RNA sequence: UCAGUAACGGCGAGUGAACAGGGAAGAGCCCAGCGCCGAAUCCCCGCCCCGCGGCGGGGCGCGGGAAAUGUGGCGUACGGA
RNA sequence: CCCCGGCGCGCCGGGCCCGGGUCUUCCCGGAGUCGGGUUGCUUGGGAAUGCAGCCCAAAGCGGGUGGUAAACUCCAUCUAA
RNA sequence: ACGGACCAAGGAGUCUAACACGUGCGCGAGUCGGGGGCUACGAAAGCCGCCGUGGCGCAAUGAAGGUGAAGGCCGGCGGCGCGCCGCCGGCCGAGGUGGGAUCCCGAGGCCUUCCAGUCCGCCGAGGGCGCACCACCGGCCCGUCUCGCCCGCCGCGCCGG
């Protein structure tokens, strides 16, 4: 049985085969540098934090993930920055919790 | 030409070929396609069916070159290659099927009309129909897909 | 007040159209304005073109158009790397260069790849000073042989290529062409759906064995 | 050309693009940041030579300022050092 | 017969000591800005195309777009302020 | 009832776009360079075809996913109860009825002195192929509704025909 290249289906399209070039420099932007991820800790821990950041930090110290989410998806907006912001804030609560344990 | 037109004939009658008893005003009954619902619903019912209201779905941002699928019949199928390719198939004894590149002539799906002549085909096309390939088959001849 | 029997219309005379009619009375003497700006344009480039530096075969997009074959804007960076060209080299030596293009068929890469090479083949360098040459220059005979090519250097044509009477086999007449599109446009309907039925199913039968 | 089309509209009257294709034309680039170079940079005034009706080029001044709260060279997403 | 500009030749005073390929080590981005809510104008843009006022207010394998609002998941394509 | 002393001059269905119908011309399942390029009147005209891209027409329908415009007969095999369905090899191969302008066949005869007797015309009994078109009966494609039976596998299914 024979397989013609179909227009439509599965797996449509002309048969052309793929190369392998290197990615677009363009491409790279917003990628965590050693040297920025040092400046934003740095400024992290001269500025400090702000105060919806500070009330969803105590959101989560007792223990309310959906209400902090909640919270902070009104204060920032889109559910993927919240989701993003609450993951930050748990990482330095724990963070806090080791550096108060040990 | 301005001396055969109907400006000519009228000069000397008063209303101008529009009435004596009814002037000629201005706008009689709106300008456009005024009042169709209310005073020319006669008109728009006898002679423009379907006119007033929606059906059917609201395509936002319709592309025509999506929407892009020519059609070809079986029946002048074989104006698209030349008249010698038909000449060599009815005349090699081996049986050589002439191939038949439908998107190369420029149309993507082939459907199946009219009769066609009693020799085998290939015919290389985006789409077809399974009218053309009942008719294909039924003379001889191969439905190649193509992307 | 429509009559009879006729087409409903809707004339876009609404506005104050007037004021904005762009007669066309321009076109014959903006055809001669072309026609001096660009003899103007090929006696200022005495040996080069007058058309320009050449453009890539090139496919088309958007479904409709993807058979026929195009002029681009420029060379992508990864043919004139795989040439051997350099990008300000070929800016220089009348070449179409843009950066924004990719390269993701290998088959119109190699095209463009030896659409080059036939272009350094049939260019005439002159050298920059004429009682020096250098090393990658012409010779004095193509020197005086050297002139302009009146329309587009290397014009595109769309070529198909011949195809042979071929002898008509088994699995070619019980292949079932429209049976096979159908079944495509069934698979290509239901992938997802049969992929959560068979997930669903092994949970089912992680339930029933556990 | 798409196209009076998709779409908007007491979905009424009416309004109404864009992609793509064919052409005219076709030309690409520079900073901040990130970093390396003894501020390596810029303006004005004194003297000499040329030219001075688009006040420019070179040399001589322990002359005056601007500039480290950052001027100049390499370098900008096509990678760069 | 005059005036003007340009294509070239010869001389003088200057600036400039300038490229490409391979390997190794580093670096890389524009913030009351994006985005969200609300209101007004506008648009063919229709669970809001664009702009503006108020309020909230970012992130960095991030962000924007993918013409129906939303959650999950892979992709495609650009680098805004 | 209104306008009107008198005379001379000016004075009111034009132009553009869109559509419908009719007519003339060219080409013809094609047609069109309108935009662009090349060669005083001439801002004209001529040319381009690998400048027919593109419009319109040659295919319609559905809201859309989509689909997409004759069949009959013989032989062999499988199934079911001479009859039906499904699968392969050859033939006939583009519907019919009525009205249908025109054309075809020609029982007979179209006269100068009686019969025999060839060729060219001419009219016609009666019988036919029937243009266009009309009215109907059929047939095919598409959306929808009802009744049931079979076929195919790269993925045996809430699959496709
Ligand atoms: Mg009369
Ligand atoms: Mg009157
Ligand atoms: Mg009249
Ligand atoms: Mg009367
Ligand atoms: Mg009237
Ligand atoms: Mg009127
Ligand atoms: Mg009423
Ligand atoms: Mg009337
Ligand atoms: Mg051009
Ligand atoms: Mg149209
Ligand atoms: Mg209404
Ligand atoms: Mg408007
Ligand atoms: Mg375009
Ligand atoms: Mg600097
Ligand atoms: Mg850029
Ligand atoms: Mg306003
Ligand atoms: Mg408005
Ligand atoms: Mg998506
Ligand atoms: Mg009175
Ligand atoms: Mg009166
Ligand atoms: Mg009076
Ligand atoms: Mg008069
Ligand atoms: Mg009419
Ligand atoms: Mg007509």
């Amino acid at each position: 049985a024979l397989r013609y290249p179909m227009a439509v289906g599965l797996n449509k399209g002309h048969k052309v085969t793929k190369n392998v070039s290197k990615p677009r420099h363009s491409r790279r932007r917003g990628r965590l540098t050693k040297h920025t991820k040092f400046v934003r800790d740095m400024i992290r821990e001269v500025c400090g934090f702000a105060p919806y950041e500070r009330r969803a930090m105590e959101l989560l110290k007792v223990s309310k993930d959906k209400r902090a989410l909640k919270f902070i998806k009104k204060r920032v907006g889109t559910h993927i920055r919240a989701k993003r912001k609450r993951e930050e804030l748990s990482s330095v609560l724990a963070a806090m919790r080791k550096a108060a344990a040990k | 030409p301005s001396r055969l037109r109907k400006t000519r004939k009228l000069r000397g009658h008063v209303s101008h070929g529009h009435g004596r008893i009814g002037k000629h005003r201005k706008h009689p009954g709106g300008r456009g396609n005024a009042g169709g619902m209310h005073h020319h619903r006669i008109n728009f019912d006898k002679y423009h069916p379907g006119y007033f209201g929606k059906v059917g779905m609201r395509h936002y941002h319709l592309k025509r070159n999506q929407s892009f699928c020519p059609t070809v019949n079986l029946d002048k199928l074989w104006t698209l290659v030349s008249e010698q390719t038909r000449v060599n198939a009815a005349k090699n004894k081996t049986g050589a099927a002439p191939i038949i590149d439908v998107v190369r002539s420029g149309y993507y799906k082939v459907l199946g009309k009219g009769k066609l002549p009693k020799q085998p085909v290939i015919v290389k096309a985006k789409f077809f129909s399974r009218r053309a390939e009942e008719k294909i088959k039924g003379v001889g001849g191969a439905c190649v897909l193509v992307a | 007040a429509p009559s009879r029997n006729g087409m409903i219309l809707k004339p876009h005379f609404h506005k104050d159209w007037q004021r904005r009619v762009a007669t066309w009375f321009n076109q014959p003497a903006r055809k001669i304005r072309r026609r001096k700006a660009r003899q103007a344009r090929a006696r200022r480039i005495a040996p080069r073109p007058a058309a320009g530096p050449i453009r890539p075969i090139v496919r088309c997009p958007t479904v409709r158009y993807h058979t026929k074959v195009r002029a681009g804007r420029g060379f992508s960076l990864e043919e004139l790397r795989v040439a051997g060209i350099h990008k300000k080299v070929a800016r220089t030596i009348g070449i179409s260069v843009d950066p924004r293009r990719r390269n993701k068929s290998t088959e119109s890469l190699q095209a463009n790849v030896q659409r080059l090479k036939e272009y350094r083949s049939k260019l005439v360098l002159f050298p920059r000073k004429p009682s020096a040459p250098k090393k990658g220059d012409s010779s004095a005979e193509e020197l005086k042989l050297a002139t302009q090519l009146t329309g587009p250097v290397m014009p595109i044509r769309n070529v198909f290529k011949k195809e042979k009477a071929r002898v008509i086999t088994e699995e070619e007449k019980n292949f079932k062409a429209f049976a096979s599109l159908r079944m495509a446009r069934a698979n290509a309907r239901l992938f997802g759906i049969r992929a959560k039925r068979a997930k669903e199913a092994a949970e089912q039968d992680v339930e029933k064995k556990k």
